[PDB]
């Protein structure tokens, strides 16, 4: 079912990027209605400006030019109880850099209880000219070869010590 | 018939307090909206019944003129108890006292009958 | 003179028969349940005959001498009482009329005396109980200790319920509680999980939980199950544990405690089920079986024109060609059966017609043959043969419906039996069945008599209550499916209890009939009823049973593989390689970093294994390498991994089956089997027995096939019903009687669905599946409700229209489960016996090193006397010492411990502060007295005291008790951990364990378990690995399935911790049907084929019906095979210890 996964923090310039905000209900069985707001403040700036609101089935995106015309919704479709809210940007640009705050509003229907809740997820993204391999990924690759070389080296060294001893035994009898 | 335990005859001295004790027993657990208890008095066997106390959500004491303010509820119905108390009994209190208990979901209605006699 | 006549009357052939005939007739009457008024006179007649029989016995025997001859025999006392109650009943009687009838029930008992040999059989069963006494104390002690541990650890836990956070009117939790008692009322306030009886259980810890947002967790109110399921009091805890020991609905208790307590407590259940249930039950079987052998064997040892018509006769008898014709017929019959096997809920007319024609040819072939046999052998000669008598009825029945009831046909399936003579096993199944009504007929008859008495007794006692209360166990105020109102129904409940299903029914008997009565009756049926069943099973089973530089290089590699570091290094890789498997789950996406290292890590592993394999080839060569079973296993695994790597590495590839090949990766833990000596040994034992196991499976399939075929004819296509989708409630049938009618409703109504069961009798394969659930007793009841309810193929099911169909299930259980299991158990244990004989009479479950250790433990058995010790020179030593060696001192201490144990029992949830302080102080005195005893033994004994093993345990317990005490105190002043505090107080249960030293009987039983620990460990290791491979297969395959029944948050396949929890439950085979239910549904509207699954790439939650069925079924069978091993290992050790 639903799992919460943090969004990627590095985006390549001039390429599409997907921002992930996933919020999971404590109990899957319960049914509630959700809506979301995403507000972004450009890097080196203070405060926040709401960029988009998604309620019901239609998505409403703020009119400002920085985010105008290059955003798409990757959230849950037709559920009306979204769970997963994600925003996809086409033609990523330098202007799209900074702190992104996404707030979720959920109406939970219980037997005689109606509950309204708010959860906030914050994602910070910095654009970059060329994508770079993560430290864990690069280090792991380098680390893997060293291990392979040592074992191979260990086996060869092992055979060499073993071979001389075996050969010597043959000579005596 | 419903299991209702009362003394068939209750003999009480004039001026003493008379507890009219009846036991009602049925399966399930009593419900306040559900449990209803009614008490009636008759001066004689064939005489018209006069309701003097009811349980409907709570105790309702009808304050019949014939009893003044001498009737009191004296039982915890949740215990299957629906007894009443007649304080400072007078000779005119002699007669027949009926307890009727209808308890949902039990369809059956219990009935206890006490013949109260007043000594001298 | 009169005495002679009476005496003459007393011993007569007819009189015993006359007394007996009347008694059997009376039994039919008891079954009335509201007999007509006219029957009363009949009642009078029965009373008179009893008195008349009694008078002759009393008149002749007594000689007016005080009836010395008459009352001397024990059996007559029962007889004397029955007549009297009737006289007494007429005479002023006690108030309880319902109670009054039960006494008359004993008349039925009188039957034991009247039948020949029943008196002998019952006495033997009772003789059996005397042996069982010691195990009983241990069960009580064992159940008692666990009850104490359970109570301390889980008291008040079942109380948790989600409670709403915001309340109108300033109400408080306490204020709300007194005000509401209504069921609807309880619901608004607390969560309540969608139509369930009680509020959802919540938890404080991160592992357990959880309550929906807007609801908070607080503990208040009654425990679930009417308050019956709780750990609050010692008595209640004892009932909960007893249920766990017999494993009745244990799956539910485990699920409930785990949810409230948190998953970490799963450990408590593993130890209790593993030691408390598997072990305790086994002990009972060994003792009953062991006891039966002595008595059975001990008793056995003491004993030791006209001529022309005849001309035709030469031809036929010459034409029978017994070499070809009889042999030809069996082959022909098997073929007909296969023809019968072809059926479905929906069949086109053309297919149906072929069945009609195929049946006729078969009808024609057998019929020609039947006439032929009699002419050749004539009627007297022909009819005499037993099989022939059997066949003519078969021919006769076929002919009768040749052109003329549905029920009549269903019998055609039986013919298939003739195959038994040729087959060796078929012979075994038939032989076992014969004993039940043959030599063991008297014993089997007792079981029938006992079941009858209980059904009637239950009916008399609780029959009236069920009808009046109803509402105390239903909403429609109508009778539940299982009830005690009628004899057939009362009988069904008793039958269910014979299978281990008592708790579900018992809660209900209690709601209507009260706790004291319901508990006593059910407990007796279970103990007494089961003992008879156990005796029959065991009795039946036992009786039935009896340059050339290349050469140097090749030598060197051999050196490397043989070397210990390498063997050791390889094993580490296997454990490490297997472990990486656990990390992949639905949550792998979070923690992206671990995912990257794991992906890279596998490549290093693939290279190491491929490298290792090459060394194997050079060292062993191809011929040696491929003639080994293990190597082939190793080679196959590296290859699958290798193909994925090249395909992944080669690139391009990654479509369809290539992905499927990857799932086989779960198979990796398998290499590990060769490496561990303990694990490998268990496998040797299994391979040895697969051929033997194989013959039986075929017999069962043949036996089951008849039942499955029979089942298909009766219920195929009749399980469909129109149900309201919102609450899944079948419509009345007053409206929507047939499928055609149901569809019209859908057109004008949104949520009505016409739907099948999912496990049913639509086809022979499905019938095979439905039958398996019924045999196991898991998930069976859902099916039976369907079978009885059913009316016709396209018609809506009426409620209990069939009613008697239950007979079909009852017969299958007796034959399908009781007999085959008897056969399954008999062959497997025997095969194990042969294996032991072959390997020089040594146990087959232990590694050589384990064997040396096992012998050392054997030494502990010896009682050679240890040195007495010397009374010190000093008087104080003499005085202090003189008291300790006294017999009274041990008894006084022993009594003291029992007194201590009773104190622990008094603790209960909600005890007042005053009670808590006294218990604390009372314990301190014991803490002081016990510490005091230890010091005293030490002053007198000195170094000698440390010599005894028991003294050391006693000394250690005191240190733990005092230390546990300080720690509890220390925690209070500086910390506030409730969970931590409960665990610390657990230290005291240690003193209770000292009770064991005093009882020699229990000590021997406990010691035996210790002996089998080495064998049990190996099986446990093997079992763990199999569970592990399955968990991995499950995580990839079943995560994402829709959550329905048995699958919900927790107890789901989403992660490795979760998968392990489920697999453990299913090991006992419990609730296996429940897990399988979500996997089965495929396609709308059962499930949505493409689902978003936020946070992940995969689409759909549809179970694979084919893959799912193989997985659950295979696991059930495999676990069962290993468990047979636990039963075998325990029995062997038990015989040896008792034997000494
Ligand atoms: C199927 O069952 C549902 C669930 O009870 C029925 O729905 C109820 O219908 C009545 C009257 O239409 C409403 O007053 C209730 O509120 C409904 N329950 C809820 C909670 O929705 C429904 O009537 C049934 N379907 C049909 C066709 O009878
Ligand atoms: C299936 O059930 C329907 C419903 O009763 C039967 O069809 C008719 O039902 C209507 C009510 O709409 C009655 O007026 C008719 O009398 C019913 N049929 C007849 C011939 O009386 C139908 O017969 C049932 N059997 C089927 C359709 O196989
Ligand atoms: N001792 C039991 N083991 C089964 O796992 C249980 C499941 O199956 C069954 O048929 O009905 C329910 C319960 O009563 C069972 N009882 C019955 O067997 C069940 O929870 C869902 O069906
Ligand atoms: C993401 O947005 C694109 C619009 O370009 C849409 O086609 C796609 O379906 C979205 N992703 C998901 C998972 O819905
Ligand atoms: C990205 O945006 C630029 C405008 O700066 C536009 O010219 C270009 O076409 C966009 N990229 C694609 C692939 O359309
Ligand atoms: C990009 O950002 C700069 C400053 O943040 C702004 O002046 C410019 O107008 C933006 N580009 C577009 C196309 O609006
Ligand atoms: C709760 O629902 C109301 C609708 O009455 C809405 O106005 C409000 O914004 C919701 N709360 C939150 C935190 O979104
Ligand atoms: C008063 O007693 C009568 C008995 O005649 C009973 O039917 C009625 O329900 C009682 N009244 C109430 C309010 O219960
Ligand atoms: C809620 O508070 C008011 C004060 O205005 C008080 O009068 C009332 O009794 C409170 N409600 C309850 C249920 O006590
Ligand atoms: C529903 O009724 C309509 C009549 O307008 C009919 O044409 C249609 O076939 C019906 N639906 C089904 C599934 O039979």
């Amino acid at each position: 079912g639903c799992v919460e996964v943090d969004s990627e923090t590095e985006a390549v310039y001039g390429m599409t990027f997907k921002i992930l905000c996933i919020s999971c209900k404590r109990r899957s069985e319960t049914n509630a209605e959700t809506f979301t707001e995403w507000t972004f403040r450009q890097k080196g700036t203070e405060e926040f400006v709401k960029i988009l609101r998604y309620e019901n089935e239609v998505l409403q995106l703020e009119e400002d030019e920085r985010f105008e015309g290059r955003v798409v919704w990757n959230g849950s479709r037709g559920t009306k109880d979204l769970q997963d809210l994600s925003i996809f940007i086409t033609n990523v640009t330098y202007n799209h850099s900074g702190d992104y705050e996404c707030h979720v509003y959920r109406l939970l229907f219980f037997e005689n209880y109606e509950h309204n809740t708010s959860v906030v997820k914050k994602i910070h993204i910095e654009v970059v000219d060329k994508a770079n391999r993560d430290m864990a990924s690069i280090v792991s690759e380098i680390m893997m070869y060293v291990l392979i070389v040592v074992l191979t080296i260990w086996l060869v060294a092992e055979m060499i010590y073993c071979y001389k001893k075996i050969a010597a035994a043959t000579e005596t009898a | 018939s419903m299991e209702v335990t009362v003394p068939a005859t209750l003999n009480v001295l004039n001026g003493s307090d008379a507890r009219l004790p009846c036991t009602f027993n049925s399966c399930y657990t009593v419900n306040h909206k559900q449990f209803s208890l009614n008490w009636t008095y008759q001066e004689c066997n064939n005489c018209s019944e006069e309701m003097f106390l009811q349980f409907r959500m709570k105790i309702i004491n009808l304050k019949l003129e014939r009893f003044q303010d001498r009737v009191e509820f004296s039982g915890n119905p949740s215990k299957y108890d629906v007894s009443v108390m007649l304080r400072n009994v007078q000779p005119e209190d002699e007669g027949i006292y009926n307890c009727y208990i209808m308890n949902p979901p039990d369809r059956h209605r219990g009935h206890g009958k006490i013949h109260l006699q007043v000594l001298m | 003179p009169l005495r002679r006549i009476s005496i003459k009357i007393l011993v007569h052939s007819l009189f015993s028969m006359l007394i007996m005939c009347t008694i059997l007739t009376n039994c039919i009457f008891m079954t009335m349940n509201n007999p007509p008024d006219w029957t009363k006179n009949v009642e009078y007649t029965f009373t008179g005959i009893y008195t008349f029989e009694s008078l002759v016995k009393i008149l002749a025997r007594g000689f007016c001498v005080g009836e010395f001859t008459f009352l001397r025999d024990p059996w007559n006392w029962l007889d004397f009482v029955v007549i009297v109650f009737a006289y007494l009943t007429e005479f002023v009687n006690l108030g309880n009329v319902s109670a009054l009838r039960t006494f008359r029930v004993l008349r039925a008992l009188k039957t034991i005396s009247v039948i020949p040999g029943l008196k002998t059989i019952v006495g033997a069963l009772i003789q059996s109980v005397k042996k069982l006494s010691d195990v009983m104390i241990l069960t009580v002690f064992c159940l008692s200790v666990f009850a104490l541990i359970g109570l301390q650890l889980f008291m008040g836990n079942l109380k948790h319920k989600c409670f709403r956070n915001s309340l109108e009117n300033n109400e408080t939790l306490e204020s709300i509680m007194n005000t509401l008692e209504s069921e609807e009322d309880f619901r608004k306030y607390f969560y309540y999980l969608e139509g369930s009886k009680d509020a959802l259980l919540c938890g404080f810890s991160t592992d357990s939980g959880q309550c929906p947002e807007g609801y908070t967790c607080v503990k208040i109110g009654r425990n679930p199950d009417y308050g019956y399921t709780s750990f609050d009091t010692f008595s209640w805890a004892f009932l909960a544990l007893f249920r766990l020991m017999t494993q009745d609905y244990w799956e539910n208790l485990y699920q409930q405690t785990l949810r409230a307590a948190g998953k970490t407590y799963m450990i408590f259940f593993v130890v209790v089920i593993f030691l408390g249930s598997f072990y305790l039950i086994n002990l009972i079987l060994a003792v009953v079986a062991m006891a039966y052998k002595e008595q059975n064997q001990a008793n056995i040892e003491e004993a030791k024109c006209s001529p022309y018509w005849i001309k035709f006769k030469k031809c036929i008898y010459f034409i029978v060609m017994d070499p070809f014709v009889d042999l030809a017929i069996t082959i022909c019959i098997v073929l007909n059966t296969l023809f019968m096997a072809m059926e479905h809920h929906p069949m086109t007319e053309e297919f149906k017609n072929v069945l009609a024609i195929g049946n006729l040819v078969f009808t024609g072939i057998f019929a020609a043959e039947m006439v032929l046999k009699l002419i050749a052998m004539d009627p007297y000669e022909y009819f005499q043969v037993g099989w022939n008598i059997f066949d003519s009825l078969i021919v006769t029945l076929s002919l009768v419906e040749l052109f003329l009831l549905s029920v009549l046909r269903s019998f055609r399936l039986l013919r298939v039996f003739k195959l038994a003579k040729s087959w060796p096993t078929l012979n075994m199944l038939i032989k076992i069945i014969g004993n039940s009504v043959g030599a063991l007929g008297n014993l089997t008859l007792v079981l029938a008599i006992i079941v009858f008495i209980f059904a009637v007794v239950g009916m008399q006692l609780f029959g009236k209550s069920y009808k009046e209360c109803v509402c105390k166990i239903n909403d429609d105020c109508t009778l539940p499916r299982w009830h005690m109102n009628d004899f057939f129904h009362s009988f069904l409940i008793v039958f269910r209890v014979l299978c281990g299903e008592w708790i579900e029914t018992m809660w209900d008997c209690m709601e209507v009939a009260g706790q004291a009565m319901c508990l006593i009756v059910y407990m007796m049926v279970m103990v007494i009823g089961n003992l008879v069943v156990l005796n029959l099973f065991l009795a039946l089973l036992l009786s039935s049973f009896s340059g050339k530089i290349w050469w140097n290089i090749r030598k060197t590699c051999y050196k490397i593989v043989e070397h210990s570091w390498f063997e050791s290094f390889i094993v580490l890789m296997i454990l490490l390689s297997s472990g990486a498997l656990a990390f992949e789950d639905i949550y792998i996406e979070r923690k992206k970093t671990i995912k990257i290292i794991l992906e890279y890590a596998d490549k290093i592993f693939t290279y190491i294994f491929i490298l290792e394999m090459l060394l194997k080839w050079i060292a062993y060569g191809y011929k040696t390498y491929f003639t080994n079973a293990w190597c082939w296993l190793d080679f196959l695994i590296v290859d699958v991994s290798l193909v994925t790597l090249v395909a992944n590495t080669l690139g391009y590839s990654d479509l369809g089956p290539i992905k499927s090949l990857r799932t086989l990766r779960a198979l990796r833990p398998l290499r590990a089997l060769s490496r561990f000596e303990g694990m490998r040994v268990v496998v040797n034992a299994l391979i040895g027995a697969i051929p033997s196991i194989m013959n039986v499976l075929l017999v069962c399939l043949i036996f089951w096939l008849i039942f499955s075929i029979m089942g298909v004819n009766l219920f195929a296509g009749k399980f469909y019903e129109c149900i309201n989708t919102t609450d899944g409630s079948r419509f009345p049938a007053s409206q929507v009687p047939n499928r055609s009618e149901c569809f019209a409703l859908m057109n004008v109504s949104q949520n009505v669905r016409w739907k099948n069961l999912k496990v049913n009798f639509d086809n022979v394969g499905l019938g095979y599946l439905s039958l398996l659930q019924v045999a196991t007793f898991k998930g069976w009841t859902i099916i039976m409700y369907a079978a009885v309810d059913s009316v016709n193929v396209d018609k809506q099911p009426k409620y209990e229209y069939s009613l008697y169909m239950y007979i079909y299930f009852v017969v299958f259980i007796i034959f399908g489960s009781f007999f085959t299991l008897n056969l399954f158990i008999g062959v497997i244990i025997d095969n194990f016996n042969q294996q032991k004989k072959k390997l020089g009479g040594q146990d087959i479950f232990m590694t050589e090193e384990q064997k040396k250790y096992y012998n050392a433990m054997k030494k502990l058995g010896s009682k050679k006397p240890q040195k007495p010790i010397p009374r010190p020179g000093n008087k104080i030593q003499g005085c202090i010492f003189d008291l300790v060696t006294n017999q009274a001192f041990d008894i006084s201490i022993m009594v003291l411990i029992c007194l201590n144990m009773v104190t622990m029992m008094v603790e209960k949830e909600g005890q007042s502060q005053h009670m808590t302080e006294v218990l604390y102080w009372i314990n301190v005195v014991f803490i002081i007295l016990f510490t005091g005893e230890c010091v005293l033994k030490l002053i007198s004994l000195r170094h000698y005291y440390f010599t005894v093993g028991w003294n050391i345990f006693d000394f250690v317990v005191v240190i733990i008790s005092i230390v546990g005490m300080f720690l509890a105190d220390l925690i209070e002043t500086y910390f506030v951990s409730p969970t931590l505090f409960r665990v610390i107080r657990l230290a005291r249960i240690g003193r209770i364990l000292r009770l064991v030293k005093g009882a020699k009987g229990i000590r021997t039983l406990l010691f035996a378990l210790m002996m089998s620990l080495p064998a049990l460990f190996n099986i446990g290791l093997l079992l763990f690995l199999v569970m592990f491979i399955y968990a991995i297969f499950g995580m990839s395959n079943f995560a994402y399935v829709k959550k329905e029944d048995g699958i919900n948050d927790m107890f789901n396949f989403e992660t490795f911790g979760n998968s392990m929890i489920c697999l453990f439950q299913i090991t006992t085979s419990a609730g296996w049907d429940g897990l399988l239910a979500p996997i089965l549904n495929s396609k709308p509207p059962d499930c949505d084929p493409k689902k978003v699954h936020p946070g992940s790439s995969v689409e759909g939650d549809c179970g694979n019906p084919s893959v799912g069925i193989f997985y659950f079924v295979s696991y059930i069978i495999i676990s069962f095979l290993v468990v047979v091993n636990m039963y075998i290992a325990v029995i062997l050790e038990n015989f040896s210890v008792a034997t000494e």
